[PDB]
């Protein structure tokens, strides 16, 4: 909230508003590096994958039983 | 015709004494300037109290006439103006409910519990606690004094938190529980504060059972190096044994404790005669995993077995908190091959990489 | 006798330099040069004691002063 | 009547402000020396009649 | 790092941070962490308790037949 410099007082709620070295943080898709780019590490990618994506698109595998779920 | 043209005009009219007292509410407040927050070390009249403030300094003031010299004592939180430094009112109930929280169905006297693993200690703890809550007025006629705490130690990844939860909850006692964490992660140097609130609030709710874990948290250097700047990690433990003998140990509250490490423990206090009773704690054993694993893996739409008994002789060298994830190590595979109800297969090879998850 | 009443500020002192005159390094952070009053012992401040200043001048009015075993050989 | 003058002195003058403490890195020329105040930086100075 | 230095404090009141965030939330918000590291005998297992960083990959070195794709 804002507030008075010498009678400490509630005047106006705000926005929380983000720093700069933060923001900077976004990210375009500058990557460019297929799996295919990649040697080895068929398990790993494969059991990464089914923590992230089917999470972000697929979890009614995970939602219609509600299993404890992972978060990273 | 001319009657709803002023029908209209009552209603104007008090759809302003609404908006107007408002208005007129508002400035009422704004002439109340703000104030400064202290706390206090000690007393030496009623026209002179020492104070100290949230930043730094120890002013020495004076009081208002209408509050009750009475209240003002030691530990109180203080409010006071910023000019003439004048105490005038008080705050108490530091509230973080994120710290601490009762269970006042803890207080049903028939109340569930029927989890796995272990029995002679619900058996016995029991024992070492309910007797002198109910009815007490024996231990001293007999002679003895009862112990003022406890102490519950044990390896990792058991699962405690909920017993001590459960056990004074079917006993009919007012539990209540708060990490030894935030009380030093939220509050760095405004602690000990909680400490004595965390028992007035308990007393006045007597009977009642203390829980808290990450007790290896208040030592920090334990004096390791006798500076003045870990007075939070040395006095911290002082208001802890000076409320503790406060008790005299009656029978309406008592105190547990628990961690990992009791070589690590700070017996400079907490060792001789308050935490007396110290209570090692086991791991299962042949069949109490099938009393583990009926628990969890009975809660979720499996295929319906008994792997479990074949399973388990094949486990060993196996804690006990690990079995939350040892399910949903296998509910990773259920779904990988798009399924609903789950088979052994999973459990067979649940366990194969588990193995090697404690290495590292 | 008016000055000394409230509200005070407390310090520590260090050291004298003079029959009428010593030093400290407050709480607030800094150190300041001061003269002691009379009315006032001497012989119980050289030391890093407990003490009680007067807030704008600075100055310094008064001073302040402030495991159970039970056990016998029966 | 010198009693009255001395506590009428005094009070006069624990009404005066405080009085900081340093020390002396150099002396610049004349009637100008430098300070570092303790525990903070750096101040040029003047100095009294007397000294 | 048990002190109570500022540079000693300040460090890891970061990662008290970390952890009630990442205990803040659920997994209904579709968010999904990770993290990296060259070592794992040296940090604080409070990361790893059970909920908040639990799947783990042991990138191992590559076998032989793995030397294959990466060269070519
Ligand atoms: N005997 C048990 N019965 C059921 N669950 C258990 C048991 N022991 C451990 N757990 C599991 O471990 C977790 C609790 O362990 P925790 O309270 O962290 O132990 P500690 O308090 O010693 O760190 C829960 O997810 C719980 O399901």
């Amino acid at each position: 909230v804002g507030v008075n410099k010498d009678s400490y007082l509630i005047l106006d709620t705000l926005p929380s508003e983000f720093d700069s070295r933060v923001k900077a943080m976004e990210v375009d898709e500058k990557p460019t590096e297929t799996y295919s780019d990649v040697g080895g590490l068929d398990k790993q990618i494969e059991e990464l994958v089914e923590a992230i994506v089917l999470p972000m698109k697929r979890a009614d595998k995970f939602k219609d039983m509600g299993i404890r779920a992972p978060k990273g | 015709r001319y009657d709803d043209q002023l029908k209209q005009r009552r209603q104007n009219i008090r759809d302003l004494e609404k908006l107007y007292d408002k208005t007129e509410n508002d400035i009422k407040a704004l002439q109340s300037i703000g104030q400064l927050i202290g706390e206090v070390m000690k007393e030496l009249s009623e026209e002179k109290y020492i104070v100290k403030a949230s930043s730094g300094p120890r002013y020495i003031v004076g009081v208002r006439n209408s509050v009750d010299r009475s209240k003002l004592k030691k530990g109180v939180r203080v409010t006071l103006d910023i000019t003439t430094l004048t105490i005038m009112r008080i705050l108490p109930r530091e509230t973080d409910p994120l710290v601490y929280n009762m269970t006042s169905f803890e207080q049903g006297e028939i109340t569930f519990d029927g989890i796995g693993g272990l029995t002679e200690q619900i058996r016995e703890l029991r024992e070492v606690i309910e007797l002198p809550l109910k009815n007490p007025e024996i231990f001293q006629r007999v002679g003895i004094k009862p112990p003022k705490g406890v102490l519950l130690y044990g390896p990792p990844g058991t699962g405690k938190t909920l017993l001590a939860k459960a056990v004074a909850a079917t006993i009919g006692a007012n539990f209540i529980f708060s990490p030894a964490s935030g009380i030093v992660d939220k509050y760095i140097g405004e602690s000990a504060r909680i400490i004595r609130e965390m028992f007035a609030y308990a007393k006045e709710h007597e009977p009642c059972i203390i829980f808290m874990d990450e007790v290896d948290a208040i030592g920090g250097r334990r004096f390791s190096e006798g500076t003045s700047a870990d007075r939070e990690i040395q006095r911290t433990l002082m208001e802890l044994l000076t409320q503790m003998d406060g008790f005299d140990n009656l029978g309406q509250t008592k105190i547990i404790m628990a961690t990992n490490r009791p070589d690590t423990l700070d017996p400079a206090l907490l060792r001789p005669g308050r935490l007396d009773r110290k209570v090692e704690i086991p791991l299962p054993n042949e069949a109490g995993r099938l009393e583990i694993f009926k628990i969890h893996t009975a809660k979720v739409k499996k295929t319906g077995e008994f792997d479990f008994e074949a399973a388990v002789k094949m486990s060993d060298g196996f804690n006990g908190a690990d079995i939350r994830n040892c399910a949903t190590e296998a509910g990773f595979f259920a779904i990988r091959d798009d399924r609903d109800h789950i088979n052994p297969d999973d459990l067979m090879k649940a366990v194969r990489k588990v193995a090697e998850v404690k290495k590292l | 006798k008016r000055i000394q009443s409230v509200p005070l500020v407390i310090g520590q002192f260090l050291e004298p330099i003079d029959q009428n005159t010593g030093i400290v390094s407050s709480t607030t952070g800094m150190s300041y040069v001061v003269r002691i009053l009379s009315t006032l012992d001497r012989e119980l401040l050289k030391p890093s004691m407990s003490v009680a200043l007067h807030r704008h001048s600075n100055a310094l009015v008064d001073i302040l002063p402030p495991e159970k075993p039970d056990v016998t050989y029966a | 009547n010198d009693k009255v003058r001395f506590i009428k002195d005094e009070l006069r003058l624990l009404q005066e402000p405080g009085s900081y403490v340093g020390e002396v890195i150099k002396i610049v020329s004349d009637k100008k020396v430098l300070v570092k105040v303790q525990p903070e930086g750096k101040y040029i100075v003047d100095v009294a009649k007397d000294i | 790092f048990d002190s109570e230095k500022s540079g000693d404090r300040e460090v890891q009141r970061t990662m008290l941070e970390l952890l009630n965030q990442l205990d803040g939330f659920s997994s209904d918000d579709r968010v999904k962490v990770l993290a990296a590291t060259n070592r794992v005998d040296v940090l604080d297992p409070a990361l790893l308790r059970s909920g908040r960083l639990d799947r783990k990959i042991e990138f191992p070195l590559p076998s032989e037949d793995s030397r294959a794709q990466i060269l070519q």
